[PDB]
C-alpha cells in the first residue's frame, strides 16, 4: 500500500525478491544503479531480478495548479527536512547525555557494591 | 481492494514474490498446498515466498509532477488535430 | 544493574537518587545545488514572490500587456475542459478513493494490535521473573537477620 | 515497440520562474495556431 | 546515433518491423539480399517492411525537459528523505533504552544508599554496647 524508500503510495509498485518489501520503481531501481545492494537488508539485488507489481480526485478548484499547488510542495518538503535537521543534532546531543549519565551511575554502584558488601561483613566480624 | 482468486475483500494480504498479486492468506496457502505454484503465472512458491519512513495519502509532488504529463501530452494532440486540419 | 520495577512499590528517593548521579556527572564533566537553496529559503523562512496578470489587473496597457491578456484565455478554456473531465463523474471517482483510504487505515491499526500484544507479552513474563527474585531475596533476608541475631545470643 | 543526452541547464528559485515562462509561451504558441 | 550492424553513425537510419533496431540502408538491404531475414532476431524479413527516411512531417521540430528536471531533482530529495529518517530511529532506539537503563540502575542505587544506612546504624548501636 506504501513505499519502504520515500513514504509515498507508489502507482507502480515493485517487489524485490531478497527482501520482500514493497517499494516504487523509480526508487527502487536508482538505489540498485549507485550502490549494488539492497537497502534495507544490505543483500544482493539486481535490477532485473525485481518483481513488477490508487485514485486522485482532482479539487474542483483546479493557476492554481501551477501558483498555490507547486510552490507548497516545495514549501513543505523545506521546512520539514530543515526540521528534521534540527531533530538530528538534538538527538545526538540527547544520546550524548544519556550516554554520561549512565556512566556516572554504574560508578555509584560500583562504588557502592563495595560500600554495602563490607558493612555486612562487618556485622559478621563484630559477633566475634 | 480485491483478491485474484476469488474477488472478496481480503482480511489478511499476502504478496507472492512470483507474480505480485493481492491475495488473501487463507485462499493462497491452501492454493500452495494443493501444489506448489502461484495459480496466476504456474510460477514455483513457497509458503515462506508469501509475505520508519512515515507517509502520506496519494493525493493532487509524485502526482502533481504526473499531472501535467496528462495536461501536455492532451494539448499536443490538439496541436496535431489542428495541424492536419 | 538488578533492579525491581514490579515488587518495589517514593518520588523523593527518586530525587535523592538524582542528585548522587549529578555530583558523579558534575566530576565528570548528498546532492547539488538544489541542497543550497531549500536550506536557505527554509533558514529564512520567507516566501517567494509570485507575479499573476489577474493580480495586476490592467488592461491594455500597452503591446505587452495585450499579450498577457490572451493568456487568460487558453487557461480558462482548458480549466473548463479540466472541469468538464471532473463533472462527468464527479462523485464516483471521489467515492473509489475514499475506500482506499479505509483498506490503508485499517493496516495501521492491525499494526497497533500486533505491537500492543507482543509488548504486553514482554511485560507478562518478566513480572513472573520479578516475582520468583524477591521470593529468594525474602527468604535471603529473612536468613540473614536470624543469623545476626543467632551469634549475639550464641555469644 | 522501438541517443538521449540529459539537459545540463545551468550553475533552484530561478529554475521555478523558468518553467512558469514556459507554460506561458506553450499556451501562447498554442493560440496563435488555432486562430491562424 | 549508431547502426547495429557495422557501428557508423546512420545517415539513413531504417528499421525492420520484426525487431526494433535501428539500422542503416545500405546495410540492412545488403543484408536482406543475402538471405531474407533480419539480423538481430533470425526471422522472416523483407526490404519493403523496412522504415525509410525520417519521419518530420507536419511535427515542426524546451517544454518536456524541464518536467525531468524536477523529476530527477526531487529523486535525490526522496533518498535524501530515507537515510535521514534511518539516522532519527536508529539512535531513537538507543535514546529510549539509555534513558530506560539509567532509570532503572537509578533504582540500583535507591536501594544501596538504604542497605549502607541500614548497615550503619546497626553497626553504631551495637559496637557501643
Amino acid at each position: 500500500m506504501l513505499c519502504a524508500i520515500s513514504g509515498k503510495v507508489p502507482r507502480r509498485p515493485v517487489l524485490s525478491p531478497k527482501s520482500r518489501t514493497i517499494f516504487e520503481k523509480s526508487l527502487l531501481e536508482q538505489y540498485v544503479k549507485d550502490t549494488g545492494n539492497d537497502p534495507i537488508t544490505n543483500e544482493p539485488l539486481s535490477i532485473e531480478e525485481i518483481v513488477e507489481i490508487a485514485q486522485q480526485a482532482s479539487l474542483t478548484e483546479s493557476i492554481p495548479n501551477l501558483l498555490t499547488s507547486l510552490q507548497n510542495e516545495w514549501d513543505a518538503i523545506m521546512l520539514e527536512n530543515f526540521k528534521l535537521r534540527s531533530t538530528l543534532d538534538s538527538l545526538t546531543k540527547k544520546l550524548s547525555t544519556v550516554m554520561y549519565e549512565r556512566d556516572a551511575a554504574k560508578l555509584v554502584a560500583a562504588q557502592l557494591l563495595m560500600e554495602k558488601n563490607e558493612d555486612s561483613k562487618d556485622l559478621p566480624k563484630s559477633s566475634q | 481492494m480485491l483478491c485474484a482468486i476469488s474477488g472478496k475483500v481480503p482480511r489478511r494480504p499476502v504478496l507472492s514474490p512470483k507474480s505480485r498479486t493481492i491475495f488473501e492468506k487463507s485462499l493462497l496457502e491452501q492454493y500452495v498446498k494443493d501444489t506448489g505454484n502461484d495459480p496466476i503465472t504456474n510460477e514455483p512458491l513457497s509458503i515462506e515466498e508469501i509475505v520508519a519512513q512515515q507517509a502520506s495519502l496519494t493525493e493532487s509532488i509524485p502526482n502533481l509532477l504526473t499531472s501535467l504529463q496528462n495536461e501536455w501530452d492532451a494539448i499536443m494532440l490538439e496541436n496535431f488535430k489542428l495541424r492536419s486540419t | 544493574m538488578d533492579g525491581l520495577s514490579f515488587v518495589d512499590k517514593p518520588d523523593g528517593y527518586k530525587n535523592e537518587i538524582d542528585q548522587l548521579v549529578k555530583k558523579e556527572f558534575a566530576n565528570i564533566k548528498a546532492d547539488n545545488s538544489v541542497s543550497t537553496l531549500t536550506n536557505a529559503l527554509y533558514t529564512e523562512y520567507l516566501k517567494q514572490r509570485n507575479n499573476k496578470k489577474r493580480r495586476t489587473p490592467d488592461f491594455n496597457d500597452d503591446d505587452d500587456t495585450l499579450f498577457l491578456e490572451e493568456y487568460r484565455r487558453k487557461y480558462p478554456r482548458i480549466d473548463t475542459s479540466r472541469y468538464i473531465p471532473n463533472e462527468s463523474s464527479e462523485v464516483s471517482l471521489l467515492g473509489i478513493v475514499d475506500s482506499y483510504l479505509k483498506h490503508q487505515e485499517i493496516v495501521l491499526d492491525t499494526l497497533l494490535p500486533q505491537t500492543v500484544s507482543n509488548q504486553w507479552r514482554i511485560n507478562n513474563d518478566y513480572i513472573r521473573q520479578t516475582c520468583t527474585i524477591v521470593e529468594e531475596m525474602n527468604i535471603q533476608q529473612r536468613k540473614q537477620i536470624n543469623d545476626l541475631e543467632i551469634y549475639r545470643k550464641r555469644l | 515497440e522501438i541517443a538521449q543526452q540529459a539537459s545540463l541547464t545551468e550553475s533552484i528559485p530561478n529554475l521555478l520562474t523558468s518553467l512558469q515562462n514556459e507554460w506561458d509561451a506553450i499556451m501562447l504558441e498554442n493560440f496563435k495556431l488555432r486562430s491562424t
